């Protein structure tokens, strides 16, 4: 551990702190995951680094090195600049550009596709789990709650995730996680970096389900074959119509709405996958813009 | 979603031969037997009944104690530390709520003290360099009940039998790998439950002739017929629980007209 130098903190979270810290010998600069050591090495930490040492994507983050003492362990990752949430909080007068939007997305999608044919679920997908630097990468980071299924995994009583882009088989109580939760939260993020406003921002449970059929309207067995009988489906359900894609999500094409529509499809069944919606029309006419991110 | 569902066992296929473990390491060990090991592996199947674990857990933490013998001397007084540390990895790795290491201390008899269970935990870690994310018989079973016509839970539920079973005895079943134990485990399910056999779709699918799962499917066969009187019961009276449909208790065919 003695190699490397701290050179400011960079993120916070549950998990650990995140330093900036540069090679003394190397000179390569990197990002340091800290986790103090008493239930031995935390499970999180466990999953992260066994999933991560197996994905080595361009659009994943890269764990460089996993130096463990007797008191203390620390992941070494590459370094990158800043999240989407600090950028999109930043872009909050301007907006970020649609070439860059569909740039970040491709990407995410990519880091999501190779995840998920990896029997991979990230599970907690959200602005600060993604990072950007500035040369026009994106990267799907925090793999602490991520999970291997090569067995179905089942879902948590009390989910830890994120409630904005919790997706609505989870909130009405399914038994298993899929790749369609993933694809879920990317829909809210790309709606997101559209509208520069949240898209389903929910106090509770319930308020985050009912935000959803307000928009979406709220599914039937038509729909979703099965729905009335999940676990937290309730008749006294409110039944919200649908709205009008192009009230959501105002300045996006056609194919921009077409695949999100797909990525907010209901049906975990039926949802588009990672793999899919790269061959989407929307991405026809890809490139990769650089952002203009700040200090 | 199917889409995955392809590359993924192409993956598991791949992965399952770096996560494997050395094949004749039991003779390298000059303290441990076979029977040793049976001993503790069917121990932890009864740790995972006590902690109602998923049975992934217990495939997990086999291939964890595995590959820590395929290059760890260990003595034998020292074996259980290492089962019990693996169990909680396992634990750690799988399970949605994991058990407290003060339970893993516990039902040693206190044989280790909780800083003994740590210390062994932190020292898996390194000797398998972090690398728990392992294929299991389970896992590919997973994969091959997609492609039954339609679900038959007593399939499932005898395959699942039929490979935990082959946990115990490293002789023969260390010889082969996860997906081929799998593919032997489901065909023999299969043809004693509904009489059928090893379907085309995952001949195409494994690219596992029947032919070709002989050998294992041999060993299997003996193993499922020998099943009452070996001297580890722990998942014989697991699997004679109405949950997994009994299967324990149906009576292998004689001869497998291979
Ligand atoms: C948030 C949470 N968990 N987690 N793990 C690794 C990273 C990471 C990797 C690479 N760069 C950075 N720096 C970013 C904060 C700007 N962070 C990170 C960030």
């Amino acid at each position: 551990m003695e190699n490397f130098q701290k050179v400011e903190k960079i993120g916070e979270g549950t998990y650990g702190v995140v330093y900036k810290a540069r090679n003394k010998l190397t000179g390569e600069v990197v990002a340091l995951k800290k986790i103090r050591l008493t239930e031995g090495v935390p499970s999180t930490a466990i999953r992260e680094i066994s999933l991560l040492k197996e994905l080595n994507h361009p659009n994943i983050v890269k764990l460089l090195d996993v130096i463990h003492t007797e008191n203390k362990l620390y992941l070494v990752f590459e370094f990158l600049h800043q999240d989407l949430k600090k950028f999109m909080d930043a872009s909050a007068l301007t907006g970020i550009p649609l070439p860059l939007i569909k740039s970040y997305l491709f990407q995410l999608l990519q880091g999501l596709a190779f995840c998920h044919s990896h029997r991979v679920l990230h599970r907690d997908l959200k602005p600060q789990n993604l990072l950007i630097n500035t040369e026009g990468a994106i990267k799907l980071a925090d793999f602490g709650l991520a999970r291997a299924f090569g067995v179905p995994v089942r879902t948590y009583t009390h989910e830890v995730v994120t409630l904005w882009y919790r997706a609505p088989e989870i909130l009405l109580g399914c038994k298993y996680y899929s790749t369609a939760v993933d694809i879920w939260s990317l829909g809210c993020i790309f709606a997101e970096m559209v509208t520069r406003r949240a898209l389903f921002p929910g106090d509770s449970e319930i308020d985050q389900l009912f935000r959803i059929f307000r928009t979406l309207g709220t599914p039937d067995e038509v729909v979703w074959p099965g729905v009335t009988s999940m676990p937290d489906y309730k008749p006294s359900f409110p039944k919200w119509a649908r709205q009008d894609f192009s009230k959501v999500v105002p300045p996006l094409d056609e194919d921009g709405r077409s695949l999100l529509s797909q990525m907010l499809h209901y049906d975990p069944n039926k949802r588009i996958s990672a793999k899919a919606a790269l061959a989407h029309p929307f991405f026809q006419d890809v490139t990769k813009p650089v952002p203009h991110l700040r200090l | 979603v199917p889409d995955y569902h392809e590359d993924i066992h192409t993956y598991l296929r791949e992965m399952e031969v770096k996560c494997k473990p050395k094949v004749g390491y039991m003779k390298k060990q000059p303290d441990i037997t076979n029977s040793m090991r049976a001993i503790l592996v069917d121990w932890l199947v009864e740790v995972g009944e006590e902690y109602k674990l998923q049975n992934e857990t217990l495939h997990l933490a086999v291939n964890y104690i595995d590959r820590f013998l395929s290059s760890m001397s260990v003595l034998r007084g020292k074996l259980q530390l290492v089962g019990t540390a693996a169990m909680l990895l396992a634990s750690k790795f799988e399970e949605i709520y994991p058990p407290e290491v003060a339970e893993f201390v516990y039902i040693t008899d206190d044989t280790y003290t909780k800083k003994q269970v740590l210390r062994m935990e932190h020292l898996v870690l390194k000797v398998l360099t972090f690398d728990l994310a392992a294929p299991t018989v389970n896992q590919f079973l997973t994969q091959y009940f997609l492609h039954q016509q339609p679900a038959n839970c007593k399939v499932e539920s005898l395959a699942m039998f039929l490979g935990e079973l082959s946990l115990i005895d490293a002789d023969p079943y260390l010889k082969y790998l996860p997906s081929v134990i799998a593919g032997a485990a489901f065909h023999l399910a299969l043809y004693t439950v509904t009489g059928q056999s090893w379907p085309e779709s995952l001949i195409r699918k494994t690219g596992y002739t029947l032919e070709s799962l002989k050998p294992c499917l041999m060993d299997l066969h003996q193993t499922y017929l020998k099943a009452p009187q070996h001297a580890q019961q722990s998942i014989r009276e697991k699997y004679k629980n109405s949950k997994y449909h009994g299967v324990s208790l149906l009576n292998p065919p004689e001869t497998l007209n291979l």
